[PDB]
């Protein structure tokens, strides 16, 4: 799995 | 998924994946039905043998995606819930009754070309179309077989099948809340959800008003496209009751 | 509203690849 974006 | 095909773009623009925040991971299928709302299978969210009781905060949503494993960055939009409701009489203790629950999202979304509501049965349309031989579609991002998995959206066409087959394909005691799908031995094609595919929706075209509804959510099945074996279904419009009570009051 | 009409396909009349599998079993 691809590391989303920290913001979320 | 088993035996089933890549989505096309924008096949699905209901699709949600309930994705954990750590591990960083696909839980389940879910289903976007309005702006802030989005429909799943309870045992997504609360399924004790498993240990699995999720709070708002271990989870998100990701809307408009088409890739399993990637950030689709511009596409794709990520949503946290402010609140889990479980049906009050959802079963986990025997048979998966009642297996629904809805998930308010903390800001209503933008729908766009990838993101866009599904339509939930009124009366008419479910006695007009949850007939045993009439075929939904089930998508996710579910395994492959029973053993892997995909690296996109995948999709199935399945009959619904009759209430005695379905009962008599297995030990559990089904209810008037559930129903099953799947091609039975003797037919050439074959299909089923599995493994991530929970939660997701079980979908039919209108040919009245060409309109998608969401008639079932994926529930539960024993394995995965095994012969004489069928997948189980949460029968949205006798829980729809329940629905508009929860969303006429959050 | 306009619920279950895909943006990408009812919206611009297209159908998907497999969708007449569904409308024929009616
Ligand atoms: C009525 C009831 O309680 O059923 C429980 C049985 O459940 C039996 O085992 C499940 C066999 C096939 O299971 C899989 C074997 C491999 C993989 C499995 O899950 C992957 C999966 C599949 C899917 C879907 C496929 C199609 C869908 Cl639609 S969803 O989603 N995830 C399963 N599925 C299960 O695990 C479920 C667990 C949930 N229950 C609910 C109905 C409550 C059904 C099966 C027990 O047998 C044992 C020990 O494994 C059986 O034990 C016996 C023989 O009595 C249980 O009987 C009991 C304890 O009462």
């Amino acid at each position: 799995f691809e590391e989303i974006p920290e913001e979320y | 998924i088993v035996e089933g095909s890549d989505a096309e773009i924008g096949m699905s623009p209901w699709q949600v994946m309930l994705f954990r925040k750590s591990p960083q991971e696909l839980l389940c299928g879910a289903s976007l039905i309005s702006d802030r709302w989005v429909l799943t299978a309870a045992h997504c969210l609360l399924y004790p043998p498993w240990d699995k009781n999720f709070t708002e905060n271990d989870l998100l949503v990701r809307i408009g995606k088409h890739s399993r494993t990637r950030y689709e960055r511009n596409i794709e939009k990520i949503s946290m819930l402010e609140k889990i409701y479980i049906h009050p009489r959802y079963n986990w203790r025997e048979n998966l009754d009642r297996d629904i629950a809805l998930m308010k999202l903390k800001k209503p979304v933008a729908f766009s070309d990838y993101i866009h509501p599904v339509c939930l049965p009124d009366r008419e349309t479910a006695a007009s179309l949850l007939q045993a031989g009439y075929k939904g579609r089930v998508t996710g991002w579910g395994n492959l077989k029973e053993t892997g998995q995909p690296s996109v959206l995948q999709v199935v066409n399945l009959p619904i099948v009759e209430r005695p087959v379905c009962k008599d394909s297995t030990r559990i005691r089904i209810t008037d809340n559930m129903f099953c799908a799947g091609y039975k031995p003797d037919e050439g094609k074959r299909g089923d959800a599995c493994e991530g595919d929970s939660g997701g929706p079980f979908v039919m075209k209108s040919p009245f008003n060409n309109r998608w509804y969401q008639m079932g959510i994926v529930s539960w099945g024993e394995g995965c496209d095994r012969d004489g074996k069928y997948g189980f279904y949460t029968h949205v419009f006798r829980l729809k009751k329940w629905i508009q009570k929860v969303i006429d009051q959050f | 509203a306009d619920c279950g009409l895909r943006p990408l396909f009812e919206k611009k009349s297209l159908e998907d690849k497999t969708e007449r599998e569904l409308l024929e079993s009616y």
